[PDB]
């Protein structure tokens, strides 16, 4: 595995935040940890990148812990990153910098590496920090050659530069004959460097005749200059669309800008598009998504605030609704930029993006970029020809990589072949930062997320604790689904590709309800592994329940619920051969079995779903006190929730005679059955022995309640 | 309001010299790059801000561009002039564009 290791010495390390930001922005796959593990598990290749953020973590560790890592680095072949102008050519890591016993690199040089005579293996040392871009741009093949090609970056670059706001000045800030002209001239110049470079244009229809005689004229210059240029979509009057919260005013807002686009030859074949501010993308509004391609065929779009807006590293693109939105990085220029003094920063804040910026740090940590600026930028001063300018010879001066600016739909199509994992999305909740609170529509509420979480899993008494805690006064329930019933199967499933609002729509308003505090059952939670990540990033706050039983029991009731649920695995097959099965097996016992069998396994659901949250949002509750007395766990889940008004739960509840349990309840959750065999208790104790053990460590250490059931089965092992 | 106004012409057809004085009314002169473009449009000289010089192959032992804070106008003291130079020569920061004849 391509783990890369990183030995940071606190979580709030700037040198460790950098680094890890061109790990994630590259998508190289990490785990934080303080610098002192398991170096391989089960004899298998955990680790391939060893990254230390300061170099005594290196030089001065553990002795056992030196020498077991240089058995693996022997054995293995991992790679040995540690942190304390030209690019040397005659470097076999050259595969992405271009140049304008150890061999140098940055030429001795603060970059260094060494072939491996004293250690015998391959190591990259580098004497400065993380602040300068050669730095960065050596840092990715540093990772690349040490790693053996197996965490790398394509050639093939793939830049998009956008420019938004065309037509929105108001009075003398709009563009003119002599810097227009100086555009198409800076497209053609430069596309002999890049293969098709143009300047993707967002134009604005509402602001077209507002400026003076000389802005109109370099305006209608532009119209008969639309045979070579690109354009992309934007809207009439440029105003943000979270305040259109219908289509048929966005819709009417793009098609006005759709007949300003057919009325000046302008080509609409382009499918990108750029909200101003980047309103209604994050979180995602189905209006303007919708909008864009009801009206625009928009495939592709970008993002400024993805899963925040500060850091840039940490942004991320997603496909949703059939739209594969990329993650947008301005190179500074705002709308407020009109001359090279009125700048935001000064005329030396813009040379810092193109000497080592935004800029920079887009098109090398990330294949494929996208960027930011507007009219105003290319009107009376000409801040982005000269910034793209500056740019685009940067990266030829600096980059072996065959960049081409190709059209956004195969750009925005290699940026999902390259980058795989980030396919899917990862919601966040919206209230918890200011800048989305205002990106989002003020006509839906802010308190319909959950407090309370039920992983599961199933045939464990999660139905019982579910209706009983929602006759609390203050606890209140879910709305039940039609298929699913009472469980929503969002985080699990495919579900999560379809919205912040989706889940909403299960929970009732703040306002019409008394009760603010909300729940749902969706037992089939813990046998998954996406679902505690995408949990934790959508609710960080909301505290999870489970409830485990016997596993032999509980794969017996998973045997008899798919019996009651006519699955014929079930009918056909006896469960003594299901135990039993191996790779010689049918799919549909196979299945049964990895359905059946897996998540019996509480140890591995619960490091899953534990690694995600707090200690103290777990509460880990046995079965067999919830058969006999459940008021008393009632008791501890009231203290563990920490409600207001604490009812009495053993007054309410009692003893069912007929049912078994004390309640009033489905016939589902009071299935009769009969006893297994005793073969078939003597394996399923031997195959559930080294998971029960684990789980007894494991809830043992995280001081909680110990069951009485693993008390049982526990004696008869040890 | 940026203006750029600019004047002389005339030479000896065989070879001769002048000035061209581009006034920056307006502005400051010795903040922008004044560069002249003689008539497509080509850009023969240029004189940064802090005083430095770029010529084309063409001028470069010929022409010398030259600025003045005081009366904030740019000079181009042209020399040897060939019958190519010919042109409208435009002052940019563009200009109106006076004609020069040799
Ligand atoms: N207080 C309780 N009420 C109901 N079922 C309970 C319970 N405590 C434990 N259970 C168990 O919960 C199982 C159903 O759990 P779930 O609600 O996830 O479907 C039942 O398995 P069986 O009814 O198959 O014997 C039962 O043994
Ligand atoms: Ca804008």
């Amino acid at each position: 595995d391509p783990l890369v290791l990183v030995f940071v010495e606190s979580l709030y390390s700037q040198l460790g935040q950098e680094v890890v930001a061109i790990l994630e922005s590259s998508r190289f796959k990490y785990r934080t940890e303080i610098a002192p593990p398991t170096l391989t598990d089960k004899g298998r290749g955990r680790f391939a990148l060893i990254i230390y953020e300061n170099i005594l973590k290196y030089v001065n560790l553990d002795a056992w812990n030196r020498e077991l890592l240089d058995k693996y680095c022997v054995a293995y072949g991992v790679g040995i990153i540690g942190f304390f102008c030209s690019i040397n050519p005659k470097s076999p890591l050259l595969y992405v910098t271009r140049p304008s016993t150890y061999e140098p690199v940055l030429l001795h040089a603060t970059v260094v590496q060494d072939l491996g005579l004293h250690d015998g293996i391959q190591r990259v040392l580098f004497g400065n920090n993380l602040n300068f871009w050669l730095h960065k741009l050596v840092f990715v093949d540093a990772v690349a050659f040490l790693t053996g090609k197996r965490l790398s970056l394509p050639l093939d670059r793939y830049i998009l530069v956008d420019i938004d706001d065309i037509f929105v000045g108001k009075e003398g800030t709009r563009m003119k004959v002599e810097d227009v002209k100086a555009l198409f001239d800076t497209q053609n110049e430069l596309r002999a460097h890049i293969p098709n470079f143009t300047f993707n244009l967002g134009y604005s229809g509402k602001f077209f005749h507002t400026g003076t005689n000389a802005e109109d004229a370099g305006d209608d210059l532009l119209l008969s200059y639309v045979k070579e240029f690109w354009w992309f979509p934007h809207m009439w009057s440029h105003m943000q669309p979270h305040l259109f919260h219908n289509q048929s005013v966005l819709a009417e807002q793009m098609a006005l800008n759709k007949k300003f686009a057919v009325e000046h030859g302008i080509p609409t074949d382009m499918g990108y598009a750029v909200a101003p501010h980047h309103s209604g993308v994050y979180p995602v509004h189905v209006q303007l998504y919708e909008a864009w391609k009801q009206v625009w065929s928009i495939r592709v779009t970008s993002t400024e605030e993805y899963p925040h807006l500060k850091p840039a590293r940490y942004r991320r693109g997603f496909i949703h609704n059939g739209i594969m939105v990329l993650p947008r990085q301005t190179c500074g220029l705002f709308t407020h930029t009109i001359f090279y003094n009125e700048y935001p920063g000064g005329s030396s804040e813009l040379d810092k993006i193109i000497n080592g910026g935004e800029l920079f740090l887009t098109v090398l940590l990330n294949p494929i970029s996208i960027f930011m600026t507007h009219l105003s930028n290319y009107g009376n001063d000409r801040l982005g020809l000269y910034t793209f300018k500056h740019l685009v010879r940067f990266l030829h001066s600096w980059t072996n990589l065959r960049l081409q600016t190709l059209p956004p739909v195969q750009l925005a199509q290699k940026y999902f072949q390259i980058f795989s994992e980030e396919k899917d999305p990862l919601w966040q909740d919206p209230c918890e930062d200011k800048r989305h609170k205002d990106i989002w529509s003020k006509e839906k509420t802010c308190d319909r997320f959950p407090k309370l979480l039920i992983i599961g899993p199933q045939k464990t008494g999660t139905t019982a604790l579910y209706l009983f805690l929602g006759m609390h006064p203050d606890l209140s329930s879910n709305y039940p689904s039609s298929e699913t019933f009472e469980e929503i199967q969002f985080f699990n499933g495919h579900n999560y590709h379809k919205g912040i609002d989706w889940y909403m729509e299960f929970f009732p308003i703040p306002s019409n309800t008394t009760s603010d505090f909300y729940f749902e059952k969706s037992a089939n939670y813990f046998d998954s592994e996406v679902a505690p990540r995408r949990a934790a990033a959508l609710l960080p706050k909301a505290k999870v329940l489970t409830i485990l039983i016997n596993p032999a029991d509980r794969a017996y009731s998973w045997y008899q619920h798919q019996r009651a649920h006519d699955d014929p695995v079930a009918l056909k097959y006896t469960f003594h051969e299901v135990i039993t099965a191996g790779s010689d097996a049918s799919s549909k016992l196979r299945a049964l079995q990895n359905r059946c069998l897996v998540p019996g396994w509480y140890a591995t659901h619960i490091e899953r779903w534990l690694s995600a949250y707090h200690a103290n949002q777990i509460l880990v509750l046995d079965g067999k006190l919830l058969r006999t007395e459940p008021a008393k766990v009632m008791d501890m889940v009231q203290k563990f929730l920490g409600v207001t008004n604490t009812i009495d739960y053993h007054k309410t509840l009692a003893f069912d005679p007929k049912k078994g349990f004390w309640c009033c309840l489905g016939k589902s959750k009071g299935r009769k059955y009969p006893e297994m065999d005793l073969d078939s208790r003597a394996f399923l104790k031997d195959y559930y022995r080294d998971h029960n053990i684990e789980l007894s460590k494991l809830l043992y250490k995280m001081g909680q309640t110990l069951p009485t059931w693993l008390r049982e089965d526990l004696q008869n092992t040890r | 309001q940026v203006q750029l106004v600019e004047s002389g012409g005339g030479s000896v057809q065989a070879g001769g010299s002048l000035r061209l004085s581009c006034a920056a009314s307006g502005f400051n002169v010795d903040d922008y790059a004044i560069g002249w473009f003689r008539q497509e449009r080509e850009g023969v000289s240029c004189i940064g801000g802090d005083g430095t010089t770029y010529y084309e192959n063409s001028v470069k032992g010929r022409f010398t561009v030259s600025s003045d804070k005081r009366d904030n106008t740019v000079y181009l003291q042209m020399n040897n002039l060939r019958p190519e130079d010919t042109a409208i020569y435009f002052c940019a920061a563009w200009g109106r564009g006076t004609h020069v004849t040799v």
